[PDB]
């Protein structure tokens, strides 16, 4: 089946105003010895039966639905409500407001979202968000070493793993080093920082759930002179002290925290919020608050000089579009919230978490690995092979025990809780382990 | 007039709770963790939300309300069954065990198979995001090939047409490389002379796209493969155009070494004002060996990802790629087919070989007209600009097509009406096209009128810009 | 948790200027033994929690899609385009349009609405929708008889024992006299029409599927002055002749089988359309097509003058609303579909339904009732109990044999077919009936 | 101005595809039984129904967009947490074996024992649909009672209060019974004395609505129902006040016999634009075995459906009732609990009689004042006309409150804000409300001027009515 309009007869009177024979006719330009090959692809199917398959493909799966993996995805409450709004089709389907006037909707919420961003950071201001997390910190990082002129970084081990290798790939595009600071005891030891490095990087909360105070961290960079690029979750920001009071210059994470789906980490959209003094290195979109002839306020993408501060040398930068509608689910979810109804989702994330820790360090043969204190997500050592406990889990019903690479240790899971986990859940899932193990 | 979100709300009002018992901070975090003074979030209830957002959407245009002739955007109907598709796949964590998670997986090969097929590559990543993310692992894994064969010192320049996308270039110039500018000749093809006398073992890629940003096919492609592959240069294609030859033609067979697809332009996933979006890149079996990691391969035993790539470029994003926006290209194919896919690029091509000839009829301008494919480069008659033209456009309700691009095309309005749009649609905009002419210039100079807002005060944003609320 | 927006001390300066104490004293004058009662229902839960509950509930059930239970309801393809086009805010969450100027958008879906209803049945009018098919039929009898002023309904029994049963308490309300014309091989003879009789109601296709001749049935009635109504499914006048092409005066349906979700049976609109000539007496709301002060078209409610003439006499209704959201479904189905597309659907589901009622009629014991010919939904006489056969079924994973009442005939069980009904599927049926059996 | 569907039409143009294989017509069923002449359905592509109908919804409001103070509608906010609860009870078929429906046979059954703890009754029915469909359930009912008890041709009579909505008393009379008037006192309520000579063994019913159509609480309701019990009257509730009084009241306690709910006033179900809706209907012990069937019970084998009942009027609508509108209104009170409707009563109290403070600051004259509970009905001042006024909300962005309602006040403003809008929305409409009075009768008359359609021609509408495209 298809979506075109076209009647066979609105087709005829098409072509023949074009000067063409037929469909064909429209190709015959082109090579002939490569046209309409003879390409293999399942014949079509009318909307039902498509969707049969999909329900199909979806009943191979287990759904993770509460959920007790982490690692920089977990499964929080998808408020029906922030899915509605984010549905309305003029959200879904239209594109970057290069006319201001008709996308006011678009400007306005992308205002809201930047002040939020920047508010959640404690910095002054944020682009309209990266693709993900670890794009955002590829990008924040190279917004540091362009602002200095070095390129050298330093990044904790603490930092997900996944962000490490999207910033090594990007570091490595733009011939710039990195050194990995590896972790002891869970935490992150203060580096002595050369004046050869440009950025210091450190997650808080760590990949490992530990919290970390940053605020030496921004001294020892600044010291040195150099930047400091802080990695925070969103969600913890409504409890934690945030990268801005420690005086980190840049401040990046990952929004699926927020509210959205995890649909197989798919769905994400990065946050980058920054000082003032920056803007001019900084990339993606943004949004600026304005007036038309009349004087009415309106909004409207700005700075796009900034294309030319961000490649008039080393690190360059070719960031050209953004995740919007994430983002602004994300803003939908940060309004719906407010700052205690987002403060209260953390802090019951955090309890039932450390009330699951309590419970899993009771089964024999598991020990502790991440330190206290730790947020809403830790590491246990386990007497058995993780991958293997994971799997037995899920064989079980369960969906836990996220695998650490072994760079961290040696049979290291990560659990995490979330608002919708309760003290029966957290019973459920110590009970299998035990029988697992 | 319409109220930001922080003037709705009001001091201690709440919207959602999902927290019965709160727990106190200072019994589970340590006082010097705990942040100091809140977040200066909006404060609102749930109906004030609604509000607030439905109130955006009607100060909001899209596909689903308008006419979007966004040249190099693909800007076509999403259908709604696709969002049905999305949500029965929502509830699943990457780092679940893979052996529940095949239907995912199997999906995402699936997907991969297919794009395959249409593009006529060997093997293909579906990781990376929207924008130029594909356009970037694409030259990294030519980067990588050429480094690999011992000649990545030597191979330093990428040539790029004079009418490719300021992406290109900038993408190319950010992975190292040093970029070429090649002219066109007077039809808007690549000059084979001018290409002929720039290849050498110096270049390690040609970037180009075909149909190329004048929405000509370019006729001599096959001789500039030919070309390439004598020179051992590797050829990208940046599949912006794809829609235009779907099913009539593979870049593969034409010689193209690396494809950079979006799916959220050629297979109808939403645009989102932005994104999110995914840009899934396929490769010839020499460039295989550094796509980045992981691949999504079929075994025996079932679908695994596959890290165990020892010349992998590495990782590019997190986790997998736009998962969501796989699963809807995969119900776009599986419910058109090759038949489907292949009468929308035809039904794409004549809407704008049909408009084309509207437009010139109104008295546009086309430059570089040879037979029109997916989108063509008009321009006003002399003294009319293309700025206040798409203004007055907006006047009349309906959304101008890109302006100002390509660059070669003074004044330029690059148009690409797609398959999803009707004749009298492509009519009745031609008409609003040319009434635009007839309108006197200060009527032009200062549209719109009953627009949300009128024409803005861009000055004043980039010289005092105010980027948040609390600025 | 709740929805109210109101903050502390919002509640009490707005107490202070109504001058109330508190919010308990709002309630001061009522008489205290009444006041607060101990009202027992489960304590608040947040909406992430009352989600889950539902989500346990349904768990409990078998889903229906793909069944093959019929009489009244059917498992057709809900499109998705339709479903997300009728949760638009505004169309979801609108009033009756009492203000035209700014509900053109209901308006005008009712008035397109109504002519598409007008074209199905093949009259000149239909009102803005009926609650269901069942009171829309008790409707249009009482119309029959304000119109003829008599008070005798002869109806075949072939009409949907539901149906019936609410005409009968109609019927019984108004003081009116039901008599029923039993079936006679699946199909309604030819009844003797007497001048004491304004209203002779036939269903096409039967409830049990068999497809009937209204002509005669048209005439008979006009011969004695009564006027006909006629009962038809909309799905089935894609195909079928129409109730106005055999001279129905009046024709009524439900629309559930116009791509609205079963909801057990919940969703539902019933239409009623008639002859222009008796729109003086048609219950319900009415559109009709106009203009503003500047000669903008536009659209109203109409003709409430309705009101008295229905009032004058017997047999007078009082429906005061609709079935708006779910009438506009279908209008966005008919629309989605075309002519063309109706036609297909409603072919198809036929052709699987003769498929399936041969191969049933192959399981020993399985004799037929319906005769031919029969629509895409037909009974058949079982060697067990309906009951215990759907029961025996629904333990295999088939949803089939839905109960025939005893007033039929003996051990009869109704089968039905759509769309999205494939041949496999078919077998797969026969097979468990045959194990069952 | 907006296109018709029917104009967008195209002929031969294709919109959902949903069969592959089309048999033909012949070969399936006889000719004289096949239709001649197809109907004029619209003939629409996908894209343009969805341009069609976006476009519409943009040329309404609804209570997402709008406040609407509408009088004894309840316009609160319809969460959409709702609409997420219902989808997940879309795939049921009425028919299918209830030992496999048992998730919702328990949902119907919690909402009953719910509602009946709410309202005080003793068994319940939640078959009836909207508008007055359970009105003339109950009214069915009480019939039945009297008829059993041998006083079917006594009891001819149903009294209605002065200031009842129109359409309890067409129930009644539709339902054969001969309706009587009762004045109310200066105060608003009831008229006692009145009553007292009206109540005898020929009163089948009294029929009243509390706080009643004035937004005012019977104080004297106690009383009233001692009268109607000496006489053997039923009292009958017209629950559509029952928002002022959740939690804080049981109209069972107040002696009402027999009670109508509105799932989609007081409970949140949408309003639709008209419908559908749900009017569940709650009855005492002793017009229990009336009640219409088939009803939901609980044995030790699970829920199943019980039509097993006599005395029973038999069935008012197919099927059981509309089902998502009982999973709406359940969601609704599980998420609530008693404090949260309680609150919910208190807080629209509250709003209704802040806002009627501030219209009677502006000179909006309120008849009958005492203390307000969900709504109050106030008259412009003298010399404007509600009509008028209500014209020049809708220029202002406001929605009017219901009007002309009831009859008893000319010029009536029947306002009820509900517990779901703000104070500073209050306010604004105030605002507005007050604006208006300082608008020369011109504008006023001539208003709205920049919605979509401005003031209708009724009277061509009446006289000349096209209530088809097809005319």
């Amino acid at each position: 089946m298809d979506y075109t309009p076209h009647t066979e007869e609105e087709i005829r009177e098409m072509l023949r105003r074009v000067g063409a024979a037929s469909l064909e006719d429209l190709f015959a330009h082109l090579p002939k010895e490569i046209l309409s090959p003879p390409i293999d692809l399942p014949e079509p199917l009318p909307e039902w039966k498509v969707l049969e398959e999909l329900r199909r493909l979806a009943a191979q799966n287990l759904p993770a639905h509460k959920a007790f993996l982490g690692g920089g995805v977990r499964s929080h409450h998808v408020p029906p409500v922030v899915q509605a709004l984010a549905a309305r089709g003029e959200f879904l389907t239209a594109y970057t407001p290069y006319q201001p006037e008709v996308s006011q909707g678009v400007l306005q919420a992308t205002f809201e979202y930047q002040t939020m961003i920047a508010e959640l950071a404690g910095l002054e201001i944020a682009n309209a968000s990266m693709y993900d997390g670890a794009t955002a910190l590829a990008e924040g990082v190279l917004l540091a070493l362009r602002e200095t002129g070095r390129m050298g970084v330093l990044v904790s081990q603490g930092v997900h793993p996944e962000y490490r290798a999207v910033l090594r790939a990007y570091l490595e595009a733009v011939g710039a080093k990195l050194l990995t600071l590896p972790l002891e005891g869970g935490r992150t030891p203060l580096p002595e920082v050369g004046e050869e490095v440009g950025a210091v990087v450190v997650q808080n909360p760590n990949f490992l759930g530990a919290l970390e105070d940053l605020g030496p961290f921004a001294e020892a960079a600044h010291g040195a002179g150099a930047l400091f690029v802080a990695v925070a979750d969103p969600l913890s920001l409504g409890v934690l002290k945030p990268p801005g009071a420690y005086g980190a210059d840049i401040a990046v994470g990952d929004g699926q925290s927020l509210g959205l789906p995890m649909g197989f980490g798919g769905p994400h959209f990065g946050f980058l919020a920054t000082k003032k003094a920056f803007v001019r290195q900084l990339p993606g979109r943004l949004v600026s608050e304005t007036v038309d002839v009349e004087g009415r306020r309106g909004f409207i993408l700005t700075l796009q000089a900034r294309e030319q501060y961000i490649r008039r040398a080393k690190a360059k930068s070719n960031i050209t579009t953004n995740a919007q509608l994430t983002a602004l689910m994300g803003a939908m979810y940060l309004a719906a919230l407010g700052p205690e109804g987002l403060r209260e989702v953390a802090l019951k994330s955090v309890e039932m978490a450390h009330k699951l820790h309590a419970l899993l360090l009771e089964v024999p043969g598991v020990r502790p690995f991440t330190p206290k204190p730790f947020f809403n997500e830790f590491a246990l050592a386990l007497p058995k092979d993780p991958e293997a406990v994971r799997r037995a889990l899920a064989e079980r019903g369960f969906h836990g025990a996220t695998p650490v690479p072994r760079e961290y240790g040696e049979n290291l899971a990560l659990f995490a809780a979330t608002e919708l986990h309760e003290e029966e859940d957290l019973l459920a899932l110590r009970e299998a382990l035990k029988e697992v193990l | 007039s319409f109220p930001l979100i922080f003037e709705r709300s009001r001091k201690g009002r709440r919207g959602l709770k999902l927290v019965k018992a709160v727990p106190k901070a200072e019994d589970l975090i340590p006082k010097e963790h705990l942040r100091e003074v809140p977040p200066r979030l909006p404060e609102v209830d749930e109906l004030t939300l609604v509000r607030h957002y439905t109130g955006l959407s009607r100060r909001q245009v899209g596909v689903d309300t308008t006419f979007y002739p966004l040249g190099s955007c693909t800007m076509k109907y999403n259908p709604k069954l696709h969002e049905e598709a999305a949500r029965l796949f929502a509830d699943l964590h990457p780092y679940q065990d893979p052996r529940t998670a095949q239907g995912a997986l199997r999906l995402m090969w699936e997907l991969g198979e297919y794009l395959k097929a249409l593009t006529g590559m060997d093997a293909i990543t579906l990781e990376p995001a929207a924008g130029a993310h594909g356009e970037l692992t694409g030259i990294l894994i030519i980067r990588a090939y050429h480094e690999d064969r011992g000649e990545g010192r030597t191979r330093r320049v990428v040539l790029v047409p004079d009418s490719a996308h300021g992406s290109n270039p900038a993408t190319a110039s950010m992975a190292g490389y040093q970029v070429r500018e090649i002219p066109s000749g007077p039809e808007g093809e690549v000059d084979l002379e001018a290409l002929k006398r720039e290849l050498g073992p110096h270049v390690a890629a040609l970037m180009l796209t075909n149909p190329n940003t004048l929405g000509l096919f370019e006729r001599r492609i096959l001789e500039i493969s030919r070309l390439c592959k004598e020179a051992g240069v590797q050829l990208y294609y940046d599949g912006a155009n794809l829609n235009a030859i779907m099913g009539w033609a593979r870049p593969g067979d034409m010689g193209f070494d690396v494809v950079h697809l979006n799916l959220h332009k050629t297979f109808t996933v939403p645009h989102g004002g932005g994104g999110p979006g995914s840009g899934p890149v396929g490769v010839k079996a020499h460039l295989a060996p550094y796509l980045p990691v992981p691949l999504v391969e079929r075994g025996e035993e079932g679908f695994y990802l596959d890290f165990d790539r020892p010349k992998s470029i590495g990782r590019v994003r997190s986790f997998y790629g736009n998962f969501l926006a796989l699963v809807r290209a995969w119900a776009y194919i599986r419910t058109l087919g090759l038949e489907g896919l292949k009468k929308a690029a035809a039904l794409a091509v004549l809407n704008a070989r049909y408009l084309k000839e509207l437009l010139k009829e109104k008295g546009y301008r086309v430059p570089y007209d040879g037979p029109s494919m997916h989108e063509f480069v008009a321009q006003p008659p002399e003294g009319f600009r293309a700025l206040d033209l798409a203004k007055g456009l907006l006047e009349l309700g309906f959304h101008p097509p890109t302006v100002y691009f390509p660059l070669i095309v003074k004044e330029a309005l690059m148009v690409e009406p797609t398959e999803t749009e009707a004749k009298e649609t492509l009519e009745a905009f031609a008409e609003a096209m040319g009434a635009l002419l007839k309108k006197p210039k200060e009527w032009l100079e200062n549209a719109p009128y009953s627009t949300p807002v009128r024409r803005l005060d861009e000055l004043r944003a980039n010289k005092h810009p105010k980027l948040t609320y609390f600025d």
